This record gives structure tokens, C-alpha cells and sequence, in this order.
């Protein structure tokens, strides 16, 4: 009938239907479990809390991300998560549905596996296709051309794309996003006297990245101006009622992006490792990947994110080429459009697994189908 | 109808672009490198040259802001097959990006190559096969005007004295007698300037009668023996 | 019917109507191939780049040569040439026009007489004819007496000419042209750290070749210039914006031509070719050679390269005969001007080789008739 | 390469003291296979080219298919995305690029040289390769020692120690006048 596409990331789970221009389900990626004792009769009936509905009872019970750096570390709860995007934030059956997923580069080859035996199998989904999600990225923006950056919140990857082809060799991946962010502000928080531990206070974390964090321009003079005035200090209450004050590490913690070092690791920036994906293409295709810097991702959402890439890969380019970085406004969500976009193709109709093809080659087909 | 010269186009994308006009296309081609990147003029040009067109593979116009291009796209990659296999046309090194890009030098390369085509065909129905000849068709013209009788006799489409569009004036009421109208043509008072618009007016009756002429005034007042030729072969068909 | 000329070389086609005073398409002769994955769909169905559009996208491309020192080496490559020179760079049909081809002195047999049949059973043209591009080179000049020095980019070679008699004993034939100068150029950047490996980086050479070599009057005296001042330093911008300088490698890769050992030859030099052809000719015909030597083709092109024939030519002639080198400014294309007035001439129009004599003779007519 | 194609099996190793952990696993598991089709198609059936390789904290790693793929770049560089031919084409382009009277002793004098050369079965696999390039009537033996990875050095001293070497040293003095630039003469 009609084509399914879940792009699963590390954090959020987008759904919806092909052909539209918005996913239908947007839900965190989690699994809830209760930690506390239930006393009241009928009341403890359920073992586990998938959706918002683990989000909105977080205080007794522990959160559990299925999907950590784009790997699915638990295959179980993964299960939970699909049976709750069909059934209940989707409701269609999946039998009548090919679906199409999505997945990070340089991933281990049996998490592809095993998510076409869980479709097949478990699901019994007549078709399903596997894509990379930065170049599904492109597909959104409506270019043949272009080096994106896609960071979510396992993984920031890029993926440059010339005509159509892709070079593999200059492909870059670095294990470094949101949720990494998010801890870092939590190691800093500390340092005013607020403590989060709690799994069910990592979320709280989160939000507060999400809304007074941003990207400084010139790090340098930003932490000069932060220590002589208090024109950056912003306050944020929490669910208690108690109010926080942050002015210096709002922009602290996305600097991590720039400056990996913050939390101990010895990788370069995004800035960086684009120009050096840049470096490691032919030099012919060299001026059009400088003009079309696509991004994508909620990792992306930072005010002043697209002012700093531009500045600093300027910095790093021979001052002749000019330095275009797109972001667009859908930004959260050009993985799942781009997909919607693709399977709503009709070239693309014969490019599906089909369920005969992998009845007689087995999970191992997804890797020369995609 | 629009007879006007672009500040920058060659004689042969005005002579294809009119072509295109005159055939009946759906849009109004006004540029050849900026209206035939979706592919839909072209796939229209099939149709009118015998080729089957299976339109359950064609993206309409209507277009979703989401993916525009790749159903584009599509449109193209098909155009370019359909050129290949049925159409016997050779298309070396010619892509479904190449026309969604308007590359000019490889949409020309197309173009030409449905216009021969639709020539061939007007020069076979003609007949009664596979037969496509010139001197057959130059003198059933001095034969036909007999039946009147008018002072218009032609050696061949490189003589000079069709110069003026006197002579396929002559033509163009012989089938008709209904389009009499020499009202404006001119006779011994013609300059070189104002013989263009005779041929305007000469050339613009031929599709009232039903003549689908498809040539310019300006490949009339010159002595192209090439496009000259097919306003007698369009104006034969309507006539027998 | 008009003709039409196409001179095909190593590096070029030139192709054209004959009666016209220059060709009309002038397009590299490669053919370039996909090396790269295509991940987009509606993005990898060209299978074949064959004119300009090969170096267009020589980014993501392999380029191949389909002729090699002016042998047509990859017979399947070389009629795609000729299928887009016929069909989209001057958009005739080939059944109506006869077709003058062009080929070098000494060159093998089966290079003609397979040239000859792709002809007549692929394209059908109607009458066809192979002719000696030196001497198309001599029609350009308005001259029957001369020796013409032509070099474009796989073959030097020096026919002389006398009252329109050629002397077959006295042709010369040298396989050191402007491509093995752009591998010699190549080889020398390394030089100053600058490096070129692909074969789309080798256009880019090319393209420094084209630009900036000359050729110097005295090589030891600009090596010693050189090598004191900084005068003769230039730059360059690469695709992607990066600034080469060379001052030593801009003479020194068409010294190539006079010291063919600079790139492990035992040959001669132009000039002391030209010269043995001269002494190979009748002592009473090589006064009027002395003074018509005729240059065509590319490699004749670099600046100061009329100046120094003159002068190294001048030492071995017996100095009481005047030398005399015609380097028109057209140099580029007398062969294929030359070819439309040989074609353009009636006494041309019996010497054509028609289909009804290659029907019965097959493509060995090509050998008794041209 | 090696460190982009173990990720294929859950391995990430990205700081500059994990890539001396890759290459110690390179030197120690690494071989290049006869013919790579084979290989591939044995693999795939059966684990017996599984390898284990212990890491510097305990952990056991490993390999069974990127033991042989790793070393096929240099016989197809296209896995690293470069355009250049294989070492056994590039030999033999340097022969064909010679004298004609000269290939018949290149031919049956292939040194290798230098610790990439160390591979087990490299030397087959050039034997191989440039037989397949060869008119098939020379005689292709490549020359192997066993103390490949010092060659170079080995060489050096042989060539230092020789009494006619004594007068091609670039001395203080010719230095002092001529500067840097004496090296292009002397060397
Ligand atoms: N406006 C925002 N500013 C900063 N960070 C954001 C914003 N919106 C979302 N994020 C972060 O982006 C991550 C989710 O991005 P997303 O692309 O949905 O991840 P995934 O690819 O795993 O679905 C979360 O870690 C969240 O904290
Ligand atoms: N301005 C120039 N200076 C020096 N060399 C040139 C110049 N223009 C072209 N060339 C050389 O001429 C060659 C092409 O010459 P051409 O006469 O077309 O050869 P062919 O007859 O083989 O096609 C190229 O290899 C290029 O290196
Ligand atoms: N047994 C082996 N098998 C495979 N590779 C090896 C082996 N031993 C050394 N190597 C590789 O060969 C290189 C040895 O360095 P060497 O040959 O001395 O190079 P260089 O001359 O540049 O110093 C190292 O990069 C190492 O990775
Ligand atoms: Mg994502
Ligand atoms: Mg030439």
C-alpha cells in the first residue's frame, strides 16, 4: 500500500508515512522500568514504560536508552520500541506495510543484520530498505551535491556526495553528540551546586541544554564577558519549583563540539573534521562541497551554530573558495523527510528487500541491497 | 502568433523552438534551456512522432515542495530511455541530468534528432510507404495550380523567384478556394524588407486551412531549401 | 551535400563543414567512467562521459585517452567519440555527407583500414577519405613547397614538399609530443612538493602547461637567470584555491623538445630533425625547404618557440642560406583548415573513396586510393 | 584501512595510541591471500581464518576476513578510494618503460625491500601477478631475504664503508661556499 519510514535514532524515534512532509510520531527512545515498591492493589500491573508515558512517570523509574552511538545495545527493549511506533503511535499493521529504516555509517555489520531479521521475522513486513541517514539529508534539501553534517544524539557523521556519487574513503564519524553534551552540562552544573544523578534528572539536564545553551562566536570573549558582567545569567525552574541560575556554562557546553578536549577526548572539532573530509576529496569536486554544507540533526539547533561553522572553516579554507553553510529551519527532522522523499519514488519501487529475496539469502542480503 | 527575435538565441534553437510551438505542445515553449527540464515537452514530442509514451510513469505538473527535483528527475531519465530503444535515436553520453540540467549542447542533440524524425514521417504519409522524395512533391504543386490557373511555376525549392511568398500564396487557395484574401500580399512593388511580411502572412493562414507548417517566414524569404520543402509537404497532405 | 572534415587527434577533435574558415566543434577526444559509488537515485544512469561534460565532472571520473600516439588504441571508446561529434557537437546525419578524416605519416595500417570500415558499416556515410595531416597543414599555408613541422599531442612529424611532391624517404616521425610534455611537467612539480597522480589532476597540469611554459632562447643562460633572481617566478589557482608557484619548470618542460633526454629518449630534437629531413631531400630542392618551414599544431604554440627553430636551425645550416620559420597565429587548426579546402576544391570530388568501391575492394581500398 | 573496516565488527579504535595498537595487530595477524576471490568465498563459509588478538587491557578481539583484505590494497588501492594501480602493475610499468634489451634481467631480479614487504605471501602473490603481465616465455623470480626490513640500512654501511665512497662525502668545506644547494650536485 503505502511505504512506512522510522528513522530510530539514538534519542528521539521519527515515524510517519511516506509522502507526507512531517513525521506523525515523534517519541523519546526510551524504556522505563519501576525501581520503587508497589503497594497499591491493581496499580502495579505494568512492567514497563516505553514512550511519553515513561517520560511523563520518570520519577519512579529508571530510564534505559535502547540505541547508544547508533548501535542498538538491547535488543529487547528495541522490540518494545518498534511494537510501540506500529501499534500504538502509528497504529497500522506492519504486515501490509514495507518500511524503510535508517542507519549511521561505519556501524557494525550485524546491527544491520539483525534489524532485517527482527522486520522480516518479528514483524513480517513484506519489504524493507536500509539507508544512510546523511544521505537522506541531502534528498530534504534538494541537491545532488553537498558534504552534510548530521548530528543527533549519538552520533555526528559526515558524508560527502558529489552528483550523486559518493566517496566512502572521506566519509568521518565521530562518537560525539547530544547526549554526550548533556552529560558534560550535568559534570559542570556542579560547579554552582546543582547536582543531577538520577537518570530521571538527565532528563531534566537535557531540557535545560535545549533552552539556554548556545554557541559563542568567539569562545575567548565570551567566558571575558561572562566573568566581568552577568548580562548572560538566565534562570530556569524546575519541575519542584526550584529556580537555577547558569551564565557561563550555556555556552561552555556546546563548545564541547568545537573543542572535544572538554571532555577528554582527543579528536578535533566538527569544524575540523569537515574540512578534512573536504581535504580528502578530489580536488576538482573541492569548490562545491565548500558551497554546500548541508546540516542536520538536533544537535545542529544551537543558536549561533551556523555563524560559527562559517567562521571557523572559512578560517581553514584558501580564502579564495566561499564558504556556504545550509541550515535549514526543518533541520530536527531532514533524516526523515529525505526518507519520505525516497520512498515515495517510483524508481525506487524495485530497490526494496522483498521477503522472497531474503528467504533464500537470509539476513546477510542488506549488504549487497544497500 | 509571436515572431520576435531574442537579444541572444542562434537560428537553430528559433527554428526548433518554433517547431515546438507550432506542433501543439501543452506549455509555450519560450525558452528551449529553461522549459524542457522537467522533461514533459519532450515526452509530449514522442507522441507526436509515433513513439508510445506509457503516461502512468510521467511525474504531472503539479509538483510537491518536498522531492521536486527527483520527480523531475524521473521524467528526464525516461525521456532519454524512450529516445534509445523505440526511437532509434543515438544519444551518446547523454543522461536523464543532462536535460534536467539544461545542458545546451546535449539538448539540442535531442531536439534535432525529433524534429528529423517528425520530417521523415510527413514525407512517408505522404506516399503510399517507405518512399520519401523531393521532385514528386515539386511538381504536384505546378500541377495542382493548373486547375485555376495562375502564373506561379517552380523548378525546385532552390529557386530564387520563392524569394517573396507569392508563390506559396498561389498555394494556399488552391485547396481552399475560401482563403482568397489578397487584400495584403504584393505583387512587382516588393523590397527585401517588406517581403517579410507577406511571408508572416502566408505562413500564418497555412495552419487556418489545417497546413500544420511549422517553418519560419524568415526560412522563406531565404532560399533554405531544407525548411522550404516542408511547407509543401504539410501544405500537400491537407490538400490531398 | 557538404562535407564534412573531422581531424580527430591524440588531444582534440576538431570537426566541421568543409567552406568554413574554422571548425565548428572543438572538444577533448576522452571518454571518462565512474570510479565512485552512486547512492542517489536518478544520479548514476550515464554509464559513458565522453565531450566537455567528461571534464566537467573529472571529479568523480576515470579519463581515458581512446587514442594514443596517434593510434587509435580502445575501438569501442573511439566511436562514442564519433557518435557525439556526429550526432550532438554538429547534429548531422553522417549518411548524407561525406566524411575527410585526417592520420599521421607512418602510422599502422590497420589504424586506416579500421578507420575505413567503422565508416561505412557504423555510420554509412556516403564517400570517406584519409589524408596526411602535414600536408592538410601546407593547403592552410596557401604553399606546394615547404617543410611542415607539425606536433600536437602524441606526434611530431616533419614532411617536406616540393612544387606539391612529397619525399616519403625524408618523412620523420618522433613520438614525443605535448602529452608526454605534460608528463614531464608532472614529474618535475614534485619538485616543490606539489603532487599530481590522477588522471583528472593531469589535466590540471595541462592546463598550467597551456598557461605558463615558454620556451627559452638560451636554456643554460634563463637556467642561470633563474636560479639567481626571482623573476620569473608566476602562480597559479588550483580548482580548490590553492596557489602553486614554479620559476625553473616553465622553460624547462618544452626543452624537452630540443633535448629529447631529458625524459630518457635517444632521439634528437625538433630542430635537428627537421634538419636531417632537409638533408635526406635532393640538394637542389633544399633551398626552398630552408625557407618554408611550416609549424602546426599545439605543442608549436609556446611562446618563443618560432625564435629558437630560427636560431638552431641557423647553426647548422650551411650560413649562406636564409632560414625561415611560418608560425601563423591560426597554427592550432591548419590541419583541419587545410582539409576544408582540399575538400571544398571540384578536382577534390573524384579522389573521395565511395561505398560502391569499398563494397567490392573492402577496407583495403583505403591503401590504393589515399 | 584496518582501523576502518574493524569498526565492521564492533571495534573503534581512534586515538593515536590506538592506532599503535592497529598496527600491532596489522604485523601480527596480517597476510596477503593468492587469490583474493578465494579467499573471500572461504571466509564466508567456514572460520577457520578466524584470528584472536589480546588487547593491552584483556580484552579479546577478532578476526577472521580483514586478516587478508588489509594487505589487498596494495594490489587494488581502489579500497581506499585512489586511483593508482597495484604494486605488481606499477613493477611492471617501470620494466616496460625500459629498454627493451634490459627487461629480460629486471624480469628475473625483483627486490623487495622495507617492512610492508614483510607480509607472508606477498612474495607469491607478485610472483603470481607480474607472471600474468609477463610475454610468458621470461623467467619471474622475485628476491625476498629474510632480512627485508633492514635492507635499506644494511646497504648504507656496505656503501659507507667502501674506500672509493671516502671521496663522494660532501665535506664542512664544500658546505661553507655553496650552502644547501651542494647537496643536488654531490647527491
Ligand atoms: N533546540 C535544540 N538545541 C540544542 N539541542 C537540541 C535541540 N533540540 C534537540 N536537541 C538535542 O538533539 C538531540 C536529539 O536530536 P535528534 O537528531 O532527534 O537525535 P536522533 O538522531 O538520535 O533522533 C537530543 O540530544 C537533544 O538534546
Ligand atoms: N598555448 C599553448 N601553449 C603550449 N601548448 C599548448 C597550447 N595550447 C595547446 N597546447 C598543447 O597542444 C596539445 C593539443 O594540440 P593539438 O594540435 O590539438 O593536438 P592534436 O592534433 O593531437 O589534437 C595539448 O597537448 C597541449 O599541451
Ligand atoms: N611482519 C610485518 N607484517 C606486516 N607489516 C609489517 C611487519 N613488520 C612491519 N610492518 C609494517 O611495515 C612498516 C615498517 O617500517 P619500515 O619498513 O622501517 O618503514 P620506513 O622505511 O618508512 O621506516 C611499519 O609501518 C609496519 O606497519
Ligand atoms: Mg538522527
Ligand atoms: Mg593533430
Amino acid at each position: 500500500t503505502t511505504a512506512l519510514v522510522c528513522d530510530n535514532g539514538s534519542g528521539l524515534v521519527k515515524a510517519g508515512f511516506a509522502g507526507d512532509d512531517a513525521p506523525r510520531a515523534v517519541f523519546p527512545s526510551i524504556v522505563g522500568r519501576p525501581r520503587h515498591q508497589g503497594v497499591m492493589v491493581g496499580m502495579g500491573q505494568k512492567d514497563s514504560y516505553v514512550g511519553d508515558e515513561a517520560q511523563s512517570k520518570r520519577g519512579i523509574l529508571t530510564l534505559k536508552y535502547p540505541i547508544e552511538h547508533g548501535i542498538i545495545t538491547n535488543w529487547d527493549d528495541m522490540e518494545k520500541i518498534w511494537h510501540h511506533t506500529f501499534y500504538n503511535e502509528l497504529r497500522v499493521a506492519p504486515e501490509e506495510h514495507p518500511t524503510l529504516l535508517t542507519e549511521a555509517p561505519l556501524n557494525p555489520k550485524a546491527n544491520r543484520e539483525k534489524m532485517t531479521q527482527i522486520m522480516f521475522e518479528t514483524f513480517n513486513v513484506p519489504a524493507m530498505y536500509v539507508a544512510i541517514q546523511a544521505v537522506l539529508s541531502l534528498y530534504a534539501s534538494g541537491r545532488t551535491t553537498g558534504i552534510v553534517l548530521d548530528s543527533g544524539d549519538g552520533v555526528t557523521h559526515n558524508v560527502p556526495i558529489y552528483e550523486g556519487y559518493a566517496l566512502p574513503h572521506a566519509i568521518m564519524r565521530l562518537d560525539l553528540a547530544g547526549r554526550d553534551l548533556t552529560d558534560y552540562l550535568m559534570k559542570i552544573l556542579t560547579e554552582r551546586g546543582y547536582s543531577f544523578v538520577t537518570t530521571a534528572e538527565r532528563e531534566i539536564v537535557r531540557d535545560i541544554k535545549e533552552k539556554l545553551c548556545y554557541v559563542a562566536l568567539d569562545f575567548e570573549n565570551e567566558m571575558a564577558t561572562a566573568a566581568s558582567s552577568s548580562s548572560l545569567e538566565k534562570s530556569y525552574e524546575l519541575p519542584d519549583g526550584q529556580v537555577i541560575t547558569i551564565g557561563n556554562e550555556r555556552f561552555r557546553c556546546p563548545e564541547t563540539l568545537f573543542q572535544p578536549s572538554f571532555i577528554g577526548m582527543e579528536s578535533a572539532g566538527i569544524h575540523e573534521t569537515t574540512y578534512n573530509s573536504i581535504m580528502k576529496c578530489d580536488i576538482d569536486i573541492r569548490k562545491d562541497l565548500y558551497a554546500n554544507n548541508v546540516m542536520s540533526g538536533g544537535t545542529t539547533m544551537y543558536p549561533g551554530i551556523a555563524d560559527r561553522m562559517q567562521k571557523e572553516i572559512t578560517a581553514l579554507a584558501p580564502s579564495t573558495m566561499k564558504i556556504k553553510i545550509i541550515a535549514p529551519p526543518e533541520r530536527k527532522y531532514s533524516v526523515w523527510i529525505g526518507g519520505s522523499i525516497l520512498a515515495s519514488l517510483s524508481t525506487f519501487q524495485q530497490m526494496w528487500i522483498t521477503k522472497q529475496e531474503y528467504d533464500e539469502a537470509g539476513p546477510s542480503i542488506v549488504h549487497r541491497k544497500c | 502568433i509571436d515572431w520576435t527575435l531574442l537579444e541572444g538565441e542562434t537560428r537553430e534553437e528559433r527554428t526548433f523552438r518554433n517547431w515546438m510551438n507550432s506542433l501543439g505542445v501543452n506549455p509555450h515553449v519560450n525558452h528551449l534551456y529553461a522549459d524542457l527540464q522537467d522533461a514533459l515537452v519532450i515526452l509530449q514530442l514522442y507522441e507526436r512522432i509515433k513513439v508510445p509514451v506509457d503516461w502512468s510513469k510521467v511525474n504531472k505538473p503539479p509538483y510537491p515542495k518536498l522531492g521536486a527535483n527527483m520527480k523531475k528527475l524521473e521524467n528526464c531519465n525516461y525521456a532519454v530511455e524512450l529516445g534509445k530503444h523505440p526511437a532509434k535515436f543515438s544519444l551518446v553520453g547523454i543522461g536523464g541530468q543532462d536535460l534536467n540540467d539544461g545542458n545546451q549542447t546535449l539538448t539540442l542533440a535531442l531536439v534535432w534528432q525529433l524534429m528529423r524524425r517528425y520530417t521523415l514521417n510527413v514525407l512517408e504519409d505522404l506516399g503510399d510507404g517507405q518512399k520519401a522524395n523531393d521532385d514528386i512533391i515539386v511538381n504536384w504543386v505546378n500541377r495542382t495550380l493548373s486547375e485555376a490557373g495562375k502564373s506561379t511555376s517552380i523548378q525546385s525549392f532552390k529557386d530564387k523567384t520563392i524569394s517573396s511568398s507569392l508563390a506559396v500564396v498561389d498555394l494556399i487557395d488552391a485547396i481552399q478556394p475560401g482563403c482568397i484574401n489578397y487584400d495584403l500580399v504584393k505583387s512587382g512593388n516588393l523590397t527585401e524588407d517588406d517581403k517579410h511580411n507577406n511571408a508572416k502572412y502566408a505562413v500564418s493562414m497555412a495552419r487556418r486551412i489545417g497546413a500544420r507548417v511549422y517553418a519560419l517566414p524568415e526560412d522563406l524569404v531565404e532560399v533554405k531549401p531544407k525548411m522550404v520543402m516542408t511547407v509543401f509537404a504539410c501544405l500537400m497532405g491537407r490538400g490531398m
